[PDB]
């Protein structure tokens, strides 16, 4: 009876590792477009299909705020923007004494853009130009060492030369799949309302990943998936403050940004062959860039955040508000839509404060009203707070439109001991990861340990 | 259903189906170890991360023996240490995945004694053949 | 001919001399199926190309059987509906390359039935060995 | 000794004690002959070149048999030009590298003969299966 | 001629133009094949071929 | 020359650097030590230094 050991080769065991993941595009936007789109040129054309297990009994557990993945993402999008802004323009000749006056367009004033005047260096090297061309506010800073004249500068000129962005690259989310190499595997949950921690009843294997969109923007994502079942909230710690809230919406509601102002473009010669695309005239009217959302849709989502928020914090009304104050991209929605960065004002989007026992008065009475905000532009952006990573944005002729389903609120919560009746929900994000963390909520990466020991009471004749 | 081309023929299907039955579906998942400017790095080191991990496996099956059939017999013996559990509570109960939280204990020490044996067999196979 | 070392002096020279006479000098061609700034590239992935070529076939063969070993017959009926020829059509008139145009038809049959059946012979064996 | 793995575990531990005791200790070499941004190259091509050297030495013993036992008889006679030394003299005197040394003449002549007599024994396993 | 379009690089003067023949070789696993009958138009079968 | 007395090694070399604006250039000074400092391509002997 004696009891002999034996090794099993191709088992079903894994344990989690740090691989590193790749992709895997749609296999749809390569043609001519692999070289242009932004964030999708170095990956690999495939048909990443899913896959229909469903494992069975397997109980794995899942963590949304340690995992590596995000990070990974992140650190692709960090150097594959840099990999794209490499081979054009930069834009250290415009480094100059900048002689700038209102536009005046027209017999008429326009508050927001500089019509600046700077001598541009010819394809010759001794001959200079005099050119001018349209900036706008932000971009434009007044000169030292005058006496309040009309004499300005770029913004960035005292940290750093910024390239333009090549105009034939195209900014759009198109979407990306992750897929682990051979001998790893991708794991997915299937519970709904997924807190982001514990265990998943119901667990997935993959291919490869949803194709996530490699969307950017603050206090508001945008063109996401949605959650299945109810409003689902999610945050790594919500006694903390400090944290953010990642208020996953099931409907989404539908944004409307416009441009309305017909501006042209005009390109400025500079150095052997280079040229500098700069907005020229304004032929039209002057306007103002805003962004239109539904109040009824709006307070219909305010009030279902709302009870699912209370669930967490009960016995307590929910009480919203603006943004808690600094620069444009730590106060104002961004956006690229379009190509154009817009910055737009979200208060009074997050404003007023919900009764706790939210009576929903959407019933068949009209409530056509739409909530406008309205939205600064910028061209020269540094990305991610890197000042090192700047770019000078083209101008775009013609007016912009951007439809966009939204949302999941980016909420950081507020409250000192003497309100403790309604706690104040802000606007919050702009750190990268959380953009991108609320679509990998689902996924995890196992290695498979496929060689295994065990009994089974015989003897290998010798 | 669905059917195999999925449930094993995609990964690891057999996850929850006790090794009893999980050890019938070895070979399409063995099958899956394998099938492998600066982005180039993102690849390359992709593809032989999957061929090195494949031969680390393979060479100790064939340190160990016998040599790459997917089931081996040992004729190592069970440490009284190692002595958990009956048989009949393991292929009819447990997972793959849940037997391995027990037995990664003692893990190293088995391997050992799987390489050491061969060799004595291996030299024994030359003295049969010495002396027939 | 021609001595065999020269038969696939670099690879291919018994390529129309008929599978009766070609399956004699296999190995003289399967030796040479391993043997492998930015032009790094060039030879990385040409060596990894090699390399991981090689590996999947080897893949295969071992779960097939029987297991490495260049020639094996599999114990699966060659089945009606791929019964085209008489086996002294076969072995003495067509080339392998030829035979390729053939029997390229019903081949991902093939590897399917040939992987399955050696996890019934391995538990077979598993079954002699414990009541032996 | 001394236990194998205290002599042997590093490295070559055995590389001054004659052939007859060096032959005890193969397995943790053997074991130990596959372990693992542009400088990158010095991971890359160092990882590569352990990994095709392994599979090129792989290769010949599953071309000359029999086939990855780490000891195998082959079946083919000394040459008489071959013949140096009687067996007492190698085996209970002289250290693997001592003994490469000399036997390093002739090598390129052996692998030809083992590659040429697996496939007759191949051949011949054919034609007993098939007339048994 | 350049100024309008492009900024030339003086070619180094160490470096060689000069047609030094150029083998193409084809990795392990891979086999060039090459023709050897007289007067091939460019497409079509070769009864007389060759590795290399 | 520093406060009365000369360091027999070090230059108070000046010169005119370019600032962040292109079009604006700012005399500027720094002490160089000698070995890093040579007289201009052929003047009259006057006080004109490069690197």
């Amino acid at each position: 009876e004696n009891l002999w050991v034996t090794v099993y080769y191709g088992v079903p065991v894994w344990k989690e590792a740090k691989t590193t993941l790749f992709c895997a595009s749609d296999a749809r936007a390569y043609e001519k477009e692999v070289h242009n789109v932004w964030a999708t040129h170095a990956c690999v054309p495939t048909d990443p299909s899913p896959q229909e297990l469903v494992l069975g009994n397997v109980t794995e557990n899942f963590n949304m705020w340690k995992n590596d993945m995000v990070d990974q993402m992140h650190e692709d999008i960090i150097s594959l923007w840099d990999q794209s802004l490499k081979p054009c323009v930069k834009l250290t000749p415009l480094c100059v004494t900048l002689i700038c006056s209102d536009a005046t367009v027209k017999t008429g004033t326009v508050e927001e853009m500089k019509n600046c005047s700077f001598n541009t260096t010819t394809e010759i090297r001794d001959k200079e130009k005099k050119e001018y061309a349209l900036f706008y506010k932000p971009d434009i800073v007044p000169l030292s060492e005058t006496n309040n004249t009309s004499e300005y500068r770029l913004i960035n000129c005292n940290t750093s030369a910024c390239t333009q962005a090549c105009p034939k690259v195209t900014f759009e989310p198109i979407p990306i799949h992750y897929c682990a190499p051979a001998g790893y595997a991708i794991l997915k949950c299937n519970d709904e309302t997924f807190n982001g921690t514990g265990p998943c009843s119901n667990v997935s294997t993959v291919q490869c990943t949803h194709g996530i969109r490699p969307v950017v923007s603050t206090q508001l994502l945008l063109n996401g998936s949605l959650a299945e079942k109810e409003i689902v909230i999610r945050s790594e710690n919500l006694t903390n403050n400090a944290k953010i809230i990642i208020v996953h919406l099931h409907t989404p509601v539908e944004i409307v940004c416009t441009r309305p102002n017909n501006n042209t473009r005009k390109s400025v010669r500079i150095g052997p062959g280079q040229t500098f695309y700069a907005t020229g005239d304004i032929i039209g009217d002057i306007k103002q860039a805003h962004c239109n959302i539904s109040e009824e849709k709006w307070n219909d989502t305010l009030q279902k955040v709302g009870i699912e928020l209370q669930k967490h914090f009960p016995n307590k009304t929910i009480k919203y508000n603006q943004s808690a104050g600094g620069d444009m991209e730590i106060t104002t929605h961004s956006f690229n839509c379009g190509g154009e960065f817009f910055y737009c004002n979200t208060s009074n989007l997050f404003n007023g404060t919900y009764n706790g026992t939210y009576i929903s008065t959407n019933s068949s009475a009209n409530s056509t009203s739409t909530i406008t905000l309205q939205c600064r532009i910028k061209q020269i952006i540094n990305m991610w707070q890197g000042v090192g990573r700047c770019m000078y944005a083209p101008p775009i002729a013609g007016n912009i439109t951007c439809r966009s389903n939204i949302t999941g609120l980016l909420l950081t919560r507020d409250g000192g001991t003497n309100s403790n009746e309604t706690e104040t929900f802000r606007p919050a994000g702009g750190d990268m990861r959380d953009n991108w963390r609320s679509e990998l909520y689902k996924y995890k990466v196992v290695k498979i340990e496929p060689l295994g020991v065990a009994p089974t009471r015989c003897k290998r004749r010798v | 259903a669905v059917g195999i081309g999925a449930v094993f023929l995609g990964f690891l299907g057999a996850a929850g189906s006790t090794m009893g039955a999980a050890s019938m579906t070895l070979t399409v998942q063995a099958r899956n170890l394998l099938s492998g400017t600066v982005w180039g790095i993102k690849q390359l080191q992709a593809r032989v991360l999957a061929v090195e991990r494949y031969l680390r496996d393979q060479q100790l099956l064939g340190i160990w023996g016998c040599s790459g059939k997917l089931i081996c017999c040992t004729n190592v013996p069970w440490n009284s240490s190692w002595s958990n559990r009956n048989l009949s509570e393991i292929w009819d109960n447990m997972t793959w995945l849940q037997w391995d939280k027990e037995i990664s204990n003692y893990t190293q020490i088995i391997y050992g004694l799987l390489e050491e044996s061969q060799n004595q067999q291996e030299k024994n196979e030359q003295d049969l053949l010495a002396l027939d």
